[PDB]
């Protein structure tokens, strides 16, 4: 015997509540996105990362495992190259 | 039903034909160890 | 409040941000466990998937917190903070792939 | 009779057209089940027809998915994914003060 | 050393 | 200290690798000292084997403690030659009793 | 086809050569750190 | 000519020759007889691998075999470990995509030596982590020819263990490396390797229990660093969720009392590390004692929680197969199928010296050396050595998993000597003595592999006096008849030992298989095999059996026939039906089991006796005998 | 098997004796050298073999399928047979180190007898140079195996 649906919906909303608190606490601390030079590699990296996570959703919805592994491999190669390049530039500022 | 006597192998003759390919291999190897300069 | 006030003044900014992220993760995990207790487990596979996702991201973020803290340059000395962040991304990707395979 | 070692389901066949036909449901137990139709009467001949059939459990795709009772957990997982992404954009390009 | 009954 | 724990682990390993759990499940007689068949063993036989295994182990460790910068060259060389003789003697008696159990095994180092 | 004696001789000689190469490696590494 | 280049070339060459010696010492059953499978277990591995070749992966995951455990049916995809089958199928698919047409039985035969090479490489890496390369190369040369690992790895024996030892050694290497480095990447690689180990063999319990044990001893030795935290916590979480993926494992990492040491040490480690952080931040003079006491209380509370959850019934207790290793007398009394198998019996010193020639003697010396110089990894090595020695000392089958550590330790010891004396008379004599011991070891290993472990059980070989060998090929003869002269849906009844071999060779529906998961079915079969014809015929009618197969080794001198395995049938049938079958009934009033006129008339009318001795009282050999 | 001075007679004894309605299935193979069954001139080859070979005395065959597996570059193929055989369309066969399929000829026949042992010939054409398409693949493979190494020591992948 399963629980009533209203209870389930209420708990879905309550699970979505902590995200707002994180955002409120981050604007309490003062976290800003300021070091966002439009380098090719930074945009490519964040786009590939968002792409990989969207692929995770698409895998939950439709794809089987071999397809999602292949797509994840190609996205992981792209994101790996972009991230290597971006991380070196980020480290330059710290060392210099 | 039964075929008959087998055929002798016409392939090669000793002291020339057996060692000819091996000697071709050796003779290619040595000038390859000359392209150093 | 000495621990609280001292924590605010002593902790740098990136670490404080990471700590807020940890607070979010732990809150979501505790709320999920409370729902599971109130309602019971009909979809137990889904409960394992969700709660182990919460615990996994909590502990990967704690590992990043350890590796990036400048007071712990003594122990590691072989991995920069940026290698630490890349490793965090790798571990998180594998964890989420397994989670969506299991839910 | 729908038997495995001993009958799980016994029903009366019902006549339609020219055939005795019945429709029912297969029990929960998996295995190899066979239908025994045995007609034995006083004076008539002995009728016996047994056909073997295998009842296999559900495949991994035929399980129920997207159940309402588990809308929290799903949410939770995806929430944290979103969280992670936001965190990245705020952890690399953070401006010290 | 196999998966048989000890004889 | 580390020496006590090392010694305890070494003695546990030497005691267990000579088959003392066989003496726990199927308790054999002490003698009738070596059983004839390959599968069965007596009580004194595994004591003999434990003594020989500890002998070879002692020989190895003492042969390595003689090359480490120990005291003056006298005992430093006496321990070395003692290990040299000790390994070969105890291992030869071990191999010889093993050959005494397998009638087909054709090898012997210094059978004696 | 290979016999049993040929392959037994092969295994013995290969094991002996293996351990000779082990001792040669130890010699080289110790002598030239 | 830099000595570094030649040094690395020498290392590569010696690893390649170790690979080739490991591959070449495992062909003494293929040069002779035929390239087929040997033991009872590898036939099921073969059959399911063939299915995975001819139907794909998603058909093998949902595979409901109806041709085994006849009235019940066996869910194969969800009650087996898909690590050997998937590897064999992947190598088969890769090798046939390149148009190298190899049959899958050849891949199943020659899978094990190839993996023996990788096992040697893995030992090299794991020993290089503990000691200098020299010990690594020496350990890679030791575990390629050692008879303790060859036994259940020879070419043709296609079982779970050949892959399992590789995966175990590689997981241990990756965990040692992760603890040393402290990175999360090595912990992720270790988690993937642990997932592979879970999918391969049922020996992942050893890995998961050993890792908490190592971490706990690191805690007691006051050697807690941050790296141990970052290693073990990530390993446990990722490995737990990865381990739950296999269908046969399922939810056992929670319910079972084998996977509770891991959760215990995980909770204790979280508490310990939080308290230590607080200690660093708060004053040391005040609250120190409170921190010590809190750590102790957390550990005690975790222990109490585990005890309570095990006792109430939320956590299921140990399985009998893992409880016979502690109770040591629980097998023969209660569940006799555990004591029936030949593998589950203890080990004499003869096997310890017969599977390891000089390693079992210089192995405690290496352990002593490892204790003297202490590091985070060496504690782990010492615990691995002690645990493997004990576990192997009580069960013959398990000795294979002990063989790796022995090699490593022995290698270290030998390397230690070659460090000191190598590089006048005394040092030279020491070097020659050690080299001669290694020679004796190599010759012993070749002899043992040639004469002892290279023997198939499918084809029997009786040797003539003049050296000619005759092959008794009666198993395959009878199974091939059964394959091509019966109905397609015939049901054969046999003792559990051959359940696999009929379904692999003869391709017919068996009633009781080799894998035992329902003991009352085997009890029914035993009662049928140990009653008179009327009760046995009723039992055979209610199961729709057609044929009955009995192996009788009386004309030739064959040891294990069904009369020698009849008393275990009687005991297993007595276990579930005490009112019908009495063991004491098949003995003579003196109290012994015999076949003569002095035997009991309760056995002389049994069905096994009337079945394996039919029309034998007229079969007189030409040699003058009764 | 006994090697006579005209043929090779091998007595086959099955696993079990046949008694009526009992059947067996076996495979008998042999490979023989081509300097007595294949004749060539310039670019045109011709193979002359038996359609069905002796199996036992007074044999009777119910269904038969002969398959001839010519090498990869067989441009034209003609088959000359002494009686009516029913041949089906050609199908490719992929074997060790082959890029394009090698031609297979399939001929089915029914109700053979001990007197249908006759010779069929097949004419085909085959360029000689295409043979060294077989030693090249391996070479290329090894080159790729080396080229990986040449592209491996050219990668840095370090952040600092
Ligand atoms: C995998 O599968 C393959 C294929 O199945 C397996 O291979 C097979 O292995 C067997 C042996 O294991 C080989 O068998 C050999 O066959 C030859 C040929 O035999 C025929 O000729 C014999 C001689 O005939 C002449 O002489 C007689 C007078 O005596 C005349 O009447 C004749 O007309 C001829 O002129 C003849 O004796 C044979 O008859 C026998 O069989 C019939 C059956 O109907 C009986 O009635 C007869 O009484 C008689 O027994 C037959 O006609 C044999 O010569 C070989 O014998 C060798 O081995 C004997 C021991 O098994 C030994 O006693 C013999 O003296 C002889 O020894 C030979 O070898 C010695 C070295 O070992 C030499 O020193 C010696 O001089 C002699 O040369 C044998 O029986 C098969 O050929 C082989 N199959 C193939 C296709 O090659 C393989 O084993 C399998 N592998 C596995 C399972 O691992
Ligand atoms: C109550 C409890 C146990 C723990 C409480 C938890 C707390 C608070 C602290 C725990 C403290 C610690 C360190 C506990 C760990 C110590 C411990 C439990 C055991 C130490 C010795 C070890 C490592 C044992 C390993 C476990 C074990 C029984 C291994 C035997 C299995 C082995 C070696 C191989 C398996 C082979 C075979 C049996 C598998 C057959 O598979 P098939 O292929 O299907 O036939
Ligand atoms: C690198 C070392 C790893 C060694 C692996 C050893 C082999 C272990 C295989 C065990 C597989 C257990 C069963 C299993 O995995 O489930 C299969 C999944 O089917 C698969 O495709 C399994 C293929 C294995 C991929 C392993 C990748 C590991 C990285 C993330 C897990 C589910 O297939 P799916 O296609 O996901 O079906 C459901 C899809 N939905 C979207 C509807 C959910
Ligand atoms: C320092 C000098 C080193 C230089 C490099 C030397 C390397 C070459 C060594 C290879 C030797 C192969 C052994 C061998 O040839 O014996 C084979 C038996 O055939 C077999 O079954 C054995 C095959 C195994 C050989 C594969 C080795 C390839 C290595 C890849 C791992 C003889 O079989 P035969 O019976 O002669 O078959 C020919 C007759 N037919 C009718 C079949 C035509
Ligand atoms: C080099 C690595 C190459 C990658 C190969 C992965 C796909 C190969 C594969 O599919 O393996 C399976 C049969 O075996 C398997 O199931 C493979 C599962 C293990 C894959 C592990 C993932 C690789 C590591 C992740 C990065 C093949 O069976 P199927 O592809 O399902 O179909 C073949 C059978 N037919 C008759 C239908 C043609
Ligand atoms: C099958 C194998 C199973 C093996 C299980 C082992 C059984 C436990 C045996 C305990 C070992 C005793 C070692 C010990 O004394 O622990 C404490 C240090 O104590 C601590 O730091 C706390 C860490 C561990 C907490 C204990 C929780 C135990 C709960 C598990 C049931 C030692 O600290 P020390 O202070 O160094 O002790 C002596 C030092 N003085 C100078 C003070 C003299
Ligand atoms: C399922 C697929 C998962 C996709 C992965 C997504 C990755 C997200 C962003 C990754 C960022 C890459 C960072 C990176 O490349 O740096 C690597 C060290 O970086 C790492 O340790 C993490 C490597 C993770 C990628 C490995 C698989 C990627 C597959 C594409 C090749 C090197 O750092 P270093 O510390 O400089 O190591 C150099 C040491 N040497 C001695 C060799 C010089
Ligand atoms: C760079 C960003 C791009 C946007 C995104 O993040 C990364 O990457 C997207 C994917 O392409 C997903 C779509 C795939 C096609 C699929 C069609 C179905 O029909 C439909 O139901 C769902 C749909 C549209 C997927 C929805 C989620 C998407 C848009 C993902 C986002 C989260
Ligand atoms: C913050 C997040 C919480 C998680 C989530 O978004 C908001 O909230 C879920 C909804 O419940 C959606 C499902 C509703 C039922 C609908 C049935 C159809 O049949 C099927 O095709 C689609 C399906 C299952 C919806 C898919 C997306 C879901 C799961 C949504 C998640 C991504
Ligand atoms: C990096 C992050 C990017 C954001 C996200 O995680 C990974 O990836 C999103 C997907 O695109 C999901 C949507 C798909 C289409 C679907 C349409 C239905 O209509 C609607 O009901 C649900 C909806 C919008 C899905 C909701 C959850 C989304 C936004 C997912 C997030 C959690
Ligand atoms: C629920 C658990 C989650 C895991 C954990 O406990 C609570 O939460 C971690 C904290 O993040 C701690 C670090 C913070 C920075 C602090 C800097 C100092 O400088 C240094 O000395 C210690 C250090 C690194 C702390 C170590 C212990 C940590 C990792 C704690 C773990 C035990
Ligand atoms: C070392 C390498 C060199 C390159 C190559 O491999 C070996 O050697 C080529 C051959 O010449 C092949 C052609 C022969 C004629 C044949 C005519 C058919 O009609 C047609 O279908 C296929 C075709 C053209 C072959 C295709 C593959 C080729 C080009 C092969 C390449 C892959
Ligand atoms: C060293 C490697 C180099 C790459 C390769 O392997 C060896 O060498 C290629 C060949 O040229 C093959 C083609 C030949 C023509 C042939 C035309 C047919 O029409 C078509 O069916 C198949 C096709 C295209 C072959 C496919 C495989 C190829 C591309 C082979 C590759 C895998
Ligand atoms: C065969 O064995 C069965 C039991 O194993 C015998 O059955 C019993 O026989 C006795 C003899 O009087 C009866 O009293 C019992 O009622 C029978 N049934 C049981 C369950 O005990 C059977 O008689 C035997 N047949 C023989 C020896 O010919």
């Amino acid at each position: 015997k399963r629980p009533p649906t209203v209870v389930s919906n209420t708990f879905t909303a309550l699970i979505l509540s902590p995200l707002l608190l994180l955002f409120a606490l981050w604007i309490r601390i003062g976290a800003n996105v300021s070091n966002f030079t439009f380098a090719p590699s930074t945009i490519i990296f964040h786009l590939g990362h968002a792409a990989m996570l969207g692929l995770m959703y698409v895998y939950w919805t439709q794809l089987n495992m071999f397809q999602t592994l292949k797509y994840l491999a190609i996205l992981g190669s792209v994101t790996f190259l972009a991230g290597n390049r971006m991380l070196a530039q980020q480290a330059v500022k710290r060392t210099a | 039903v039964q075929s008959g006597p087998r055929t002798p192998n016409p392939y090669a003759s000793d002291n020339s034909s057996l060692m000819f390919p091996i000697l071709v291999a050796f003779g290619v190897f040595i000038p390859t160890l000359f392209c150093l300069c | 409040s000495r621990f609280l006030e001292e924590y605010l003044s002593s902790t740098p900014q990136r670490l404080k941000l990471l700590d807020a992220y940890l607070l979010y993760i732990l809150l979501t995990g505790a709320l999920q466990f409370g729902y599971c207790l109130l309602v019971g487990t009909f979809p137990f596979n889904s409960f394992l998937s969700g709660f182990i996702s919460c615990v996994g991201s909590f502990i990967l973020a704690v590992c990043l917190r350890i590796q990036i803290n400048p007071q712990n340059k003594a122990d590691f000395q072989g991995i920069s903070p940026e290698r630490a962040f890349a490793d965090f991304l790798f571990a998180s990707t594998i964890l989420h792939l397994v989670v969506m395979n299991f839910v | 009779e729908f038997v495995r070692i001993d009958p799980f389901v016994r029903t009366f066949l019902k006549k339609k057209g020219g055939k005795y036909s019945v429709q029912f449901k297969l029990p929960d137990v998996y295995g190899v089940f066979q239908f025994k139709v045995d007609y034995n009467r006083l004076g008539y001949t002995h009728l016996y027809s047994s056909t073997q059939v295998s009842v296999r459990p559900l495949q991994h795709t035929q399980y129920e998915r997207f159940i309402p009772s588990a809308y929290p957990y799903y949410a939770s997982a995806f929430s944290m994914m979103l969280g992670l992404f936001i965190f990245s954009i705020v952890f690399l390009h953070m401006k010290e003060k | 050393a196999a998966n048989a009954t000890a004889a | 200290n580390k020496t006590g724990w090392a010694f305890a682990a070494l003695c546990f390993v030497l005691a267990m690798t000579s088959g003392q759990m066989w003496n726990h499940i199927r308790g054999p007689p002490y003698a009738h000292y070596i059983h004839g068949s390959s599968q069965a063993q007596f009580v004194a036989e595994t004591h003999i084997v434990l003594l020989f295994n500890g002998g070879v182990t002692l020989g190895m460790v003492l042969l390595c403690e003689a090359a480490t910068s120990d005291m003056d060259i006298g005992k430093r060389k006496i321990m070395c030659v003692a290990g040299i003789g000790l390994v070969v003697l105890f291992f030869s008696w071990m191999l010889s009793i093993f050959r005494s159990k397998y009638h087909g095994y054709p090898y012997s180092f210094l059978m004696s | 086809m290979i016999t049993d004696v040929q392959l037994a001789i092969f295994a013995n000689m290969l094991g002996v050569s293996l351990f000779l190469l082990v001792v040669l490696y130890h010699y080289v590494a110790v002598n030239n750190p | 000519s830099q000595p570094a280049g030649w040094q690395s070339l020498l290392s590569f060459t010696i690893l390649f020759l170790a690979w080739l010696a490991g591959f070449s010492s495992r062909l003494f059953a293929v040069i002779r007889f035929e390239s087929i499978i040997h033991e009872f277990d590898p036939w099921f591995n073969y059959r399911s691998t063939h299915h995975l070749a001819s139907h794909g992966f998603y058909e093998f995951l949902n595979w409901f075999d109806e041709r085994a455990w006849y009235p019940l049916g066996r869910i194969v995809g969800g009650t087996v470990y898909p690590g050997l089958m998937i590897t064999a199928g992947l190598i088969h698919w890769i090798l046939n995509t390149l148009n190298i047409t190899v049959h899958i039985r050849d891949v199943c035969v020659f899978l094990a030596p190839t993996f023996s090479g990788l096992t040697s490489i893995s030992t090299f890496l794991l020993t290089r982590e503990l000691w200098n390369q020299g010990a690594g190369l020496l350990a890679a040369c030791f575990i390629a020819i050692v008879p303790g690992y060859i036994s259940r790895s020879v070419a043709g024996s296609f079982d779970n263990e050949g892959i399992a030892i590789f995966a175990l050694q590689f997981t241990y290497y990756l965990w040692v490396k992760s603890v040393k480095t402290g990175s999360v990447f090595w912990t992720m690689c270790c988690c993937l390797s642990y997932f592979y180990m879970v999918s391969a063999w049922g020996g992942y319990v050893f890995i998961i229990n050993l890792i908490p044990l190592h971490v706990f001893v690191l805690l007691l030795m006051q050697r807690y660093s941050k790296r141990v935290y970052i290693a073990y916590s990530t390993f446990y979480i990722v490995g737990l969720i990865l381990s739950m993926q296999i269908p046969f494992v399922g939810f056992q990492p929670i319910r079972t009392s084998e996977h509770m040491a891991a959760a215990g040490v995980f909770a204790l480690l979280q508490a310990y590390a939080f308290l230590q952080y607080l200690r660093d931040r708060l004053t040391k003079q005040e609250f120190q004692t409170l921190f010590f006491l809190g750590v102790s209380l957390a550990a005690g509370a975790v222990f109490l929680s585990v005890i309570y959850l095990t006792y109430t019934g939320y956590i299921a207790p140990w399985s009998g197969r893992f409880y016979s290793l502690w109770d040591t007398g629980y097998a023969k009394i209660h569940i006799p199928i555990i004591a029936s198998v030949s593998e589950h019996q203890p080990t004499t010193w003869v096997s310890f010296f017969f599977d390891l020639h000089i390693l079992v003697c210089t192995f405690p010396a290496g352990l002593w050396f490892c204790i003297k110089n202490i590091n985070d990894e060496r504690v782990f090595v010492a615990l691995y050595a002690i645990s493997a020695v004990y576990f192997a000392g009580v069960m013959v089958r398990l000795m294979l998993t002990l063989t790796p550590v022995v090699c490593m330790l022995s290698a270290i010891a030998f390397s230690n000597v070659f460090e000191h004396y190598l590089g006048p008379n005394i040092k030279s004599i020491v070097t020659m003595l050690m080299l001669m011991l290694l020679m004796m070891f190599a010759v012993h290993c070749t002899w043992v592999t040639s004469n002892a472990y290279s023997s198939p059980s499918v084809v029997l070989a009786s040797y003539n006096h003049d050296g000619t060998r005759n092959i008794l090929d009666d198993f395959r003869e009878a199974y091939f008849w059964l394959r091509q002269n019966t109905d397609e849906h015939a049901r054969v009844m046999s003792w559990w030992d051959y359940g696999y071999q009929i379904a692999g060779m003869a391709n017919r529906t068996t009633l009781v298989d080799n894998n035992t998961w329902n003991n009352s079915h085997i009890a029914l079969v035993g009662k049928a095999m140990s009653s008179n014809e009327t009760a046995a015929y009723k039992i055979m009618r209610t199961l729709d059996v057609d044929y009955v197969l009995v192996i009788f080794g009386g004309v030739i001198g064959y040891s294990g026939d069904d009369i020698n395995k009849f008393l275990w049938m009687v005991r297993i049938a007595e276990g579930e039906h005490p009112k019908d079958i009495r063991e004491s009934d098949y003995f003579t009033p003196q109290g012994e089991f015999r076949v003569d006129k002095a035997g009991s008339p309760t056995l002389l009318n049994c069905l096994m006796y009337k079945m394996s001795y039919y029309r034998f009282g007229e079969m007189q050999l030409d040699f003058r005998t009764p | 098997l006994l090697i006579l001075d005209d043929s090779v007679e091998m007595e086959i004894r099955p696993r079990f004796p046949l008694f009526g309605g009992w059947k067996t299935h076996y495979i008998v193979g042999y490979n023989l050298p081509s300097y007595e069954y294949l004749y060539n001139l310039g670019d045109q080859y011709a193979l002359k073999m038996r359609f069905v070979d002796h199996v036992f005395d007074e044999q009777v065959i119910d269904s038969l399928t002969v398959k001839i597996i010519l090498p990869e570059g067989a441009k034209n193929i003609e088959i000359d047979s002494p009686y009516e055989i029913s041949r089906a369309p050609d199908e490719l066969h992929y074997t060790y180190l082959d890029t394009f399929g090698r031609p297979v000829i399939v001929a089915y026949k029914k109700n053979l007898v001990e007197q249908h042992i006759q010779d069929i010939v097949v004419h085909y054409t085959f360029n000689k140079v295409l043979m060294l398409q077989e030693p090249l693949l391996v070479v290329a493979a090894f080159y790729i195996l080396f080229f990986t190494v040449i592209i491996y020591v050219r990668l840095d992948f370090s952040i600092t």
